[PDB]
């Protein structure tokens, strides 16, 4: 699939009596690829459905969709972080991505200066971001930052990040959950924290070192999504019972994951000199 | 002259190309090959069975 | 795809069932005895080209006079067995029929005519008809699995074949048929499945009916 | 444009109890291009078309 | 040179439409709507060979008519934009005409 980009105009004044040109306009376009069919399957004898008591087909079913959507995510937030690491837009008249560094030790790049950061270095990090979202000229409803449990915990015991209850509207809108100045703040277990290597089936770029990330902070279109067959769950009956006495279960899906605008995301890792 | 297009497939406004953005769309027909001449099918004998070997 | 698929088996099958029976009525026509003691035998027509070894250059030297008298020599074989005079045929192929039709001979209406050189085409000569078939046994031929019938031969030097409607027959046990699974199959394997079968077989009835015209060197 | 385009198929025989699993077939296409855009014109003034007596 | 194109006779265009027309039934075609594009000095050239309009044969010609209308099943016809000359790409084209067509006599299609 290809997603048009078109660039900005300019103005000037008129001289009565003279001829009109015009001026030219950029152009760009960014392409996502499909990947391959994503199966989950699973077999029931006919004995064991004989003999049980509760229902089966139906918890399965949910168990399969659960996996589809587990392994959807994974790829959807590797694919932010990809954005957010992208230094030239493809339409040259936009801004590219961001990366926010956070130095906290001595050693080189390593685990320690990712297990030592504190929490007024993530509200430093958060008001940077934010600082570095609004130069982008950003819309101001859906802005959301990312971050695990730990430094999730670590930052909401801060004194700062308290009494900030203003901004865009965005989702989670039941009531007050979230905010932080026009940010929402959610938590995640699906983040991108070890280097990944490619597997076949993927024909998108996913791959890349991790080790160093901490939080990303990004808008609705960072990245977008193409589908050409939608969830589905399929189920043997007619012939596969006679042959081995029992019932199939199969549960597909197929798209595909891409960049969209690496000006609309934001990372923040942490590193040494 | 007196004009200056924005040519809508040049990308950035640099270089030559100008039909880098365009798609390429299905005509509507499929060629597929010819059907051989088969004369032999006639002139022979052509008999039917309903059960046996020979 | 699944309309062009279709056409294309049905064409395989049909295609191997042609190349199967001119395949049955050359070895017909290369039957030295008849299964009968009494009644003739096939026979074969003989292009003496020069005093080369065994080669394809001999096949390529064939001119149209050569034709036109192994073709009369056929009818006169054709009416030593006392076959009827009527369904006679030859079959030739496209190199050797417009090597026969530029013979202005047999198309000069003056004589017996029976042919258009603006059409390109000639109908009859000595009473049999000429037609042009691309599935002539041209090469040699080994045997296969589940070929109850003997097909084989090398048919290197084979020109054409002039036959009758009773040299070869054919039994036939199961028509054709198109199958397709989508019920089932398609959850194990993700996809689909198309079939198309017929049973069948060939064989030669008499050997007399039937005559083989071949190059060779002495 | 493109113009896709499907090969020939094959034939074999089956040995009774097995299973059939299937046969390939050719693929390939053809495109043609669009070119620019062809023009024809001219101009017609009014006193020289004064010097004139036919249409 | 074009001294060998000058030199060509009608025996020579009623020989190559035959194996035209041969090559034709071999790639297995259709036996209607073959077409065949000349210009006018090989149409002539070809018209004055009596042979393919001696109607002792199969006629299709006249020689006070000056017109043949059919050789080996293939239709004649004429044409004054048949490509003799070797042409340069010019802006604008996005597709290939240019080659050297100096050799060119006539085209059989379909």
């Amino acid at each position: 699939a290809q997603f048009p980009i078109v660039g900005l105009s300019s103005t000037s004044y008129h001289s009565p009596g003279t001829q009109l040109t015009g001026n030219a306009i950029k152009h760009a376009e960014a392409v996502i690829n499909i990947d391959d069919k994503l199966v989950s399957n699973v077999f029931i004898a006919d004995v064991d459905e004989a003999m049980n008591h509760y229902d089966v087909r139906s918890q399965y079913s949910v168990q399969m969709g659960n996996a589809l959507a587990y392994t959807f995510d994974q790829n959807v937030a590797a694919m932010i972080a990809q954005a957010a690491r992208t230094s030239t837009n493809p339409n040259t008249d936009l801004p590219g991505g961001t990366r926010i560094k956070i130095l906290k030790s001595g050693t080189a790049n390593t685990a320690a200066a990712v297990a030592a950061v504190t929490g007024t270095d993530l509200a430093t990090a958060l008001f940077s971001a934010a600082e570095q979202m609004d130069i982008n000229n950003l819309p101001e409803e859906d802005r959301y930052c990312a971050i695990d449990p730990t430094n999730y915990y670590k930052l909401v015991q801060n004194t700062t990040v308290i009494n900030r209850d203003f901004g865009g509207r965005g989702a989670y809108a039941e009531g007050e959950v979230l905010k932080v100045a026009g940010i929402h703040i959610v938590k995640s277990n699906h983040l991108p924290k070890t280097n990944r290597s490619a597997a076949t089936g993927e024909n998108n770029t996913y791959h890349a070192n991790y080790t160093d990330n901490i939080g990303l902070v990004f808008n609705k279109q960072a990245v977008g999504t193409v589908k050409l067959m939608d969830l589905k769950m399929e189920q043997t009956g007619a012939d596969i019972h006679a042959l081995y006495q029992g019932t199939f279960m199969v549960g597909s899906m197929m798209h595909g994951s891409g960049v969209l605008r690496p000006d609309c995301a934001i990372e923040l890792y942490a590193a040494n000199s | 002259a007196n004009f200056t297009p924005s040519r809508l497939g040049l990308v950035n406004n640099t270089g030559t190309g100008v039909k880098d953005l365009f798609l390429k769309t299905f005509a509507g027909e499929v060629l597929s090959a010819f059907r051989k001449a088969t004369i032999f099918e006639d002139l022979h004998t052509v008999r039917t069975i309903s059960s046996g070997k020979s």
